[PDB]
């Protein structure tokens, strides 16, 4: 009776979502052409909507002002799955101009998208929430992604938000103008979303390299692991389990403060079959594996600062007694410390369905694993690094004009560093003892 | 869908044009007759960008060939690939330019501007959403620089929003093909600063140096120089016609290549190049590609990027390569070449990914970078005028068009400080 | 004593289809997906949530 | 800008190389009646202010010697850039004191 | 009510002294002008800054320091320095002509015309003090002006005040690389006057600093300032207990009675570690023995000398922070047990332990920095007499040819005095050889 509508925007968002849906699609036995072979079960409703004749139309929205990436899907094998008129594609791209994607070229399409999303909610009634994926270091996503973010808050209001962002790579970047469009995107999403994540692409490579030992990976595989991240997220929503964690039970157990809604997530284990033969893959050992910063999904070391929250969703064949026995072990180590006022911040959930592997995947088949979304003051560094960048290219007014001529006023830029400056102090003030 | 147009003028501007359509016709799998015979279904999806639909299933380029002398346009159509261009789109008079920048802008070239402005407007109106104009011409020639620029100047008064390109072959002092080579280019150059959004400077010396040194060729012919310049053209819009992991239209490059509103003069380079006798003896892969592309000598500008510091740079890798390797080489090149990716804009290199390799090669890249090293070219090349101006004359061949002195003393007043704009944004620091 | 045999030497692989125990269970790329077994939330009472009888309460 | 331009005022001076058909540049100085001709395009010229031969430095050792050179450590937000070296100044493990117990004990 | 007066003569002291005071004012929260900001937490807690400063009654603070140098350029820099108001303008006595590394000028020809103002200066400075523990003198032996001003000045305080304890942190020339070419002469004669008129001598040869610098500091391009931020932090813990609470008080006075077994043997060397910095700060822990073990490491001494070549007579160590000393005995317990570390037969115990509570503070950020550990020794080893050999042999290497002889003879210093320095210096080795001989 629970469904979630997904919003995938930005070249990554549709591409990053590209990999994830198959895992959503494959795990329910639905064929690529929208049919299931004759065989709880068949309650795909958690992501899909049965017409009544067999077809399963996902409740996802595709937006991009640039037809190219969009064109890759309707010409692909998955052409017959998605609803045809539900794929909104723009004519002229934003070309990485946040103002362009947020002031001039996106407004004329907002009504159509806002129209489509509203429709998809009519069929369902117990909608848990929405998942929106947008890359901060992207032009079209930065603006369009924000604008949709702003509207729903007045379109629905109180309804929660669960958005998966991908901040710029800590050191090896693709574009050059990312710091500008990155900050403003944060400003809009800073106080118009409920839960965020740290999806720096540098994290996957080392995880893909250290674990998968693939020194020449591409962007397609990176999404695969990210797709795995989501799968464990809704694991308790369409599978029987003794302890279940739902989206509506997120602000209660992961939001120490209304402002602070930016944490980092991770999953384990990333192991190919070639090394898992000589491995025990014991629940206890996997427990520490997702805590070492080497396996984290963000280029931040939690040893820099304290820990504010840690929520665990166990998926596979683990047993509660070992988890508590394993959970206690973490409270002994002195390399990782909590905050003075965080007596209880652990959340352990057990679901009976172990991971499912799509054909052609890199991860091998195992018996246990873990995914994590933890609250630690370590988030300070990532923004701090941006803070240094933001001023560097504005103290000489570099690239300012390109933004000014598309309708963005000059006074908008300052607040972004103003809001960010306040944000940094917000995290620091919640890391000291009383 | 977001198609573009091309306006190439002047004999120099025409000859480069003669091959680009030769180059483009291959990529989309089109032979001279105008019929489709391609191989891959992706070959044809994005074909509308450069051609218009026509009766009989045949395609014609959206090109306007503009010249003031009769021989050139008479030359092209009778040669191979002579059928593609629409006969109507041609325009020419009965006078000629004669590398007199004066005659090409007031007396003769002025009177005919009606037709070219007549034809250009119509074709642009046809396209669903005009992406922009790319103008190719030789400022060292008469019609290109003289009359060609005005069309660049005029078109701004009608289409303020679209973006411009210029593959201008600025002549170099080492080997000058004309004594006027250094009263037609700049006077077209001066008008170029206030209207041209971007500028590509291709120096002849680079071509001959490029051909002799790496290609190891013995007796090249202009057919050799033309194609290498043309290959660069396919790189600019290459990602605009085929799908890829990371796409970037000609707009996206414009954002990440010009540090300040007016400093819009770049230098480009094409890699990889190897001789016929050397192909087998080289292992071609991603990491040695960077060695060639970032080498200064590979640049098509006579300026040496080792004379200054790079402001911003972009590269479009051609050939199917993963995402990891592309980024990492950037990190090392930035750190290792930090001294130049100067210091007040971190990571000034942009990245692009496309998955269609040039036919017959498995890895190649296209380079479009901004570096103060262009300052030398606007300092030395014909720097003699500053001393040679003092004696006031050659005038009698240019006042024949009403041009006065004030039009010249004013330009440096408007023109004095390009480097004095470029120089300042080379020592500044936070 | 001659070198034993070139054909019996350490070969980075041999002719045994699945040369190792590794790939015996590697998933087939083209295999059709299999519907999951009886492992999910058992469903009776929320039946009375999507029915068209809830509205018109008064 | 900078760039170049033409000269364009011919029937002006020198009274002899005027309209002497010969590509002879503009006209002939003859102010002194001696050598160098006018050295078609330039450079927007320069003044002593433009080229001042910037000094290698502007300050002395002590200013940097006693610069006002916060204490960086694990996290603590900003970290000033410095040359890379793997034998380690501020990314490695610390050692925390073994200090005393006060009073007569 | 305890006050200490630091005397600086010579540029090396002019610069090295700078690092300590700058850190001090940074340790005590003193602004460059000397004005204490009231906005800081609390303020005026007892008298902690009284050790080095002197209150004017209302406003700034006056550190008890004196600057001396014969060449204006060094002096002129301080007066125009950013801390041009931190020092008393009348305390910056400056001459007219440098000594240029010659003893006879700064001690017999031009150095005698300057001792008047300074000596009067301290008297006024000493008048303010009521519990003066002593005086601190910083200067480099590698110069005639230093040794010339050090030699002539120091003796005066011996008679002017008498029993007042005086500490001298000399900086001897390096074994192989020396700034000047006449380094041995000034050092050879310099030890003479200070031979019977200096209380403590801390062997701090520079090159050993780089070796530690080249092994832990890891700054391939260090400047003197890199050296300065090393020594300056050293003094902070040395007198640490003199300005902060400690379990077992360690004062300036109870050192000579702990580091002077014989009247002539008063040369000492010290060790301290670890270092704080910019590519080793995973800050995370380690333990004490590491700090103690590195303390006794042959390469960790502030001298290019190996205690493996000698025996240990007495020791003193200093910590800071807040833990239970109990590790000290065991941490020391692992020290003597080491066979590489030995004591003399007549030394039942040779360790002096003094620990304070105040942690280490660093300028932002230093060259050292806010270290977590702080272990420093005040101990003596016979090996330093050898590596006297370097000075002794080379000094012999010259006089045989009488090289550069006339320079000192041009100031009225007789040709015969050269003999005495060899005599007394030669006699210096005898006791050390006899001091280490077992009964
Ligand atoms: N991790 C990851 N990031 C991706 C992937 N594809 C794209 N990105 C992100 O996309 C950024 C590059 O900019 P674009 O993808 O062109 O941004 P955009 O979505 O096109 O936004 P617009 O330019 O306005 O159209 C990179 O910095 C990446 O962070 C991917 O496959 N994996
Ligand atoms: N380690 C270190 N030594 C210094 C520093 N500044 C000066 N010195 C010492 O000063 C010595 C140079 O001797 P001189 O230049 O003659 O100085 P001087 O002894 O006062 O003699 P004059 O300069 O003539 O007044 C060097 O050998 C150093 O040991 C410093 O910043 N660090
Ligand atoms: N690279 C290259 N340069 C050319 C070509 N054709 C002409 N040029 C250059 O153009 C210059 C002369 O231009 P010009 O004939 O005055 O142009 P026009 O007045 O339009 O005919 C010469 O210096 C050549 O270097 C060509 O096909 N390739
Ligand atoms: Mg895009
Ligand atoms: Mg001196």
């Amino acid at each position: 009776m629970r469904e979630v509508i997904s919003i995938h925007v930005g070249q990554g968002g549709i591409q990053v979502g590209n990999a994830c849906w198959e895992l959503f699609c494959l795990e329910h036995g639905i064929q690529p052409d929208g049919q299931m072979p004759s065989d709880g079960d068949d309650a795909f409703n958690t992501f899909f909507s049965e017409t009544g004749a067999g077809k399963h139309v996902p409740r996802a929205v595709f937006l991009d002002l640039e037809p190219t990436v969009i064109d890759e899907v309707r010409t692909g094998t998955y052409r017959q799955l998605f609803h045809p008129e539900q794929l909104i594609s723009g004519k002229e791209d934003a070309a990485n101009n946040f103002a362009r994607g947020h002031y001039t070229i996106g407004k004329e399409i907002v009504d159509l998208c806002l129209d489509r999303i509203r429709k998809l909610a009519d069929n369902c009634t117990g909608l848990q929430g929405f998942l929106v994926f947008n890359s901060v270091g992207g032009g079209t996503g930065s603006g369009l992604g924000s604008l949709l973010l702003e509207r729903l808050s007045v379109d629905y209001g109180k309804k929660s938000k669960l958005g998966f962002t991908i901040y710029p790579s800590p050191q090896v970047s693709t574009a050059v103008v990312e710091p500008y469009n990155s900050i403003l995107s944060t400003h809009s999403l800073l106080e118009h979303t409920d839960v965020a994540v740290m999806l720096d692409n540098e994290a996957i490579y080392d995880i893909c390299r250290r674990n998968l030992d693939i020194e020449r990976p591409t962007y397609t595989n990176l999404n695969r692991l990210i797709a795995q991240v989501i799968s464990s997220l809704t694991a308790s929503l369409r599978f029987d389990g003794a302890l279940n964690v739902d989206i509506t039970e997120f602000q209660t157990n992961l939001v120490p403060y209304p402002r602070i809604h930016f944490m980092l997530s991770s999953y384990a284990p990333i192991i190919s079959a070639e090394k898992a033969y000589h491995e025990q893959l014991s629940v206890a050992e996997i427990t520490n594996s997702a805590f070492e910063p080497a396996n984290m999904m963000a280029k931040c070391d939690p040893r820099h600062g304290k820990y504010m929250a840690c929520s665990m969703m166990y998926r596979g064949d683990v047993v509660p007694k070992d988890v508590n026995a394993s959970i206690a072990t973490i409270k002994t180590k002195r390399t990782i410390q909590f905050v003075d006022w965080c007596p209880t911040g652990f959340k352990v959930g057990i679901n009976y369905q172990p991971p499912t592997v799509v054909p052609g995947g890199d991860l091998a088949k195992v018996m246990r694993a873990v995914c994590m979304i933890s609250n630690s003051t370590a988030i300070a560094e990532v923004f701090s690094r941006l803070d240094h960048k933001f001023d560097l290219m504005y103290a000489k007014r570099a690239f300012v004009h390109w933004y000014v001529g598309e309708g963005m006023e000059e006074g908008e830029f300052s607040e972004a560093r103003e809001d960010l400056a306040a944000l940094e102090k917000d995290y620091e003030e919640v890391g000291i003892e009383t | 869908m977001r198609e573009i147009v091309h306006i190439q003028g002047g004999q120099c501007g025409n000859q480069i044009g003669a091959k680009f359509w030769e180059v483009i016709s291959d990529e989309h799998g089109i032979d001279p007759t105008g019929t489709y015979h391609g191989d891959s279904d992706l070959q044809l999806e994005r074909i509308n960008v450069y051609y218009n639909e026509a009766t009989g299933g045949r395609y014609v380029p959206r090109a306007i060939l503009m010249d003031l002398e009769p021989g050139t346009m008479d030359s092209v159509r009778a040669g191979p690939f002579g059928q593609l261009f629409r006969p109507d789109n041609f325009v020419f008079g009965q006078t000629g330019a004669g590398n007199n920048w004066a005659k090409g802008h007031y007396t003769e070239g002025a009177e005919l501007i009606d037709s070219v402005l007549d034809v250009v407007r119509k074709e642009a109106e046809g396209c669903d959403c005009l992406q922009g104009f790319q103008i190719t011409h030789s400022l060292g020639g008469g019609t290109g620089s003289g009359m060609g620029t005005l069309l660049i100047s005029k078109v701004r008064e009608e289409y303020p929003d679209r973006i411009m390109e210029t593959f201008s072959v600025v002549p170099s002092p080492k080997v000058s093909d004309t004594v006027v080579e250094p009263y037609n280019a700049t006077l077209s150059v001066h008008q170029l600063v206030e209207n041209a959004d971007e500028c590509m400077v291709i120096d002849n010396e680079a071509l001959y140096d490029i051909c002799f040194r790496t290609l190891k060729l013995t007796t090249p012919t202009y057919g050799d120089l033309n194609h290498l310049v043309s290959a660069a053209m396919s790189g600019v819009t290459c990602c605009l016609r085929f799908p890829g992991q990371l796409n970037s239209d000609l707009r996206k490059l414009a954002v990440n290549l010009i540090p300040f509103p007016r400093l819009h003069f770049f230098m480009i380079g094409f890699a990889p190049l190897t001789s016929r006798g050397s192909q087998q003896y080289r292992a071609l892969t991603v990491p040695e590609l960077t060695q060639q592309m970032f080498d200064a000598k590979n640049m098509m500008c006579a300026a040496d990027p080792r004379h200054g510091r790079y402001l911003t740079a972009s590269a479009l890798f051609r050939g199917r390569m993963s995402t990891k390797e592309v980024d990492e080489q950037m990190l090392n090149v930035q750190n290792k070449n930090s001294s130049y990716f100067v210091e007040w804009i971190p990571n000034n290199i942009k990245s692009s990914i496309c998955d269609i390799p040039p036919k017959g090669l498995k890895m190649a890249v296209t380079f479009v970078g901004n570096s103060t090293a262009i300052q030398e070219m606007f300092k030395r090349v014909a720097e003699q005028f500053t001393a040679m101006f003092r004696r006031k004359a050659f005038l009698h061949w240019y006042t024949g068009e009403g041009m006065d002195e004030m039009e010249f003393t004013e330009a440096e007043s408007n023109m004095n400080d390009l480097v004095s704009e470029y120089q300042q944004y080379q020592d500044a620091t936070a | 004593y001659t070198p034993d045999l070139s054909a019996s030497a350490r070969t980075f692989h041999k002719d045994t289809i699945y040369e190792k125990d590794y790939q015996k269970h590697i998933p087939e790329l083209g295999s059709k997906p299999t519907v999951p077994k009886d492992k999910a939330r058992p469903y009776n009472e929320f039946t009375k949530t999507y029915d068209s009888t809830h509205m018109k309460i008064p | 800008r900078l760039q170049y331009l033409g000269d364009k005022k011919s029937q002006k001076s020198a009274a002899f190389f005027r309209d002497t058909r010969v590509s002879s540049c503009s006209y002939i100085s003859l102010k002194g009646g001696v050598p160098r001709a006018i050295p078609y395009y330039g450079s927007p010229t320069k003044t002593y202010a433009d080229t001042m031969s910037k000094s290698s430095y502007i300050s002395s050792l002590n200013h940097d010697t006693y610069r006002v050179r916060p204490y960086q450590h694990v996290g603590m937000s900003q970290k000033l850039l410095e040359p890379y070296h793997p034998h380690s100044y501020r990314n490695r493990l610390p050692v925390p004191d073994a200090p005393p117990q006060f009073s007569n004990a």
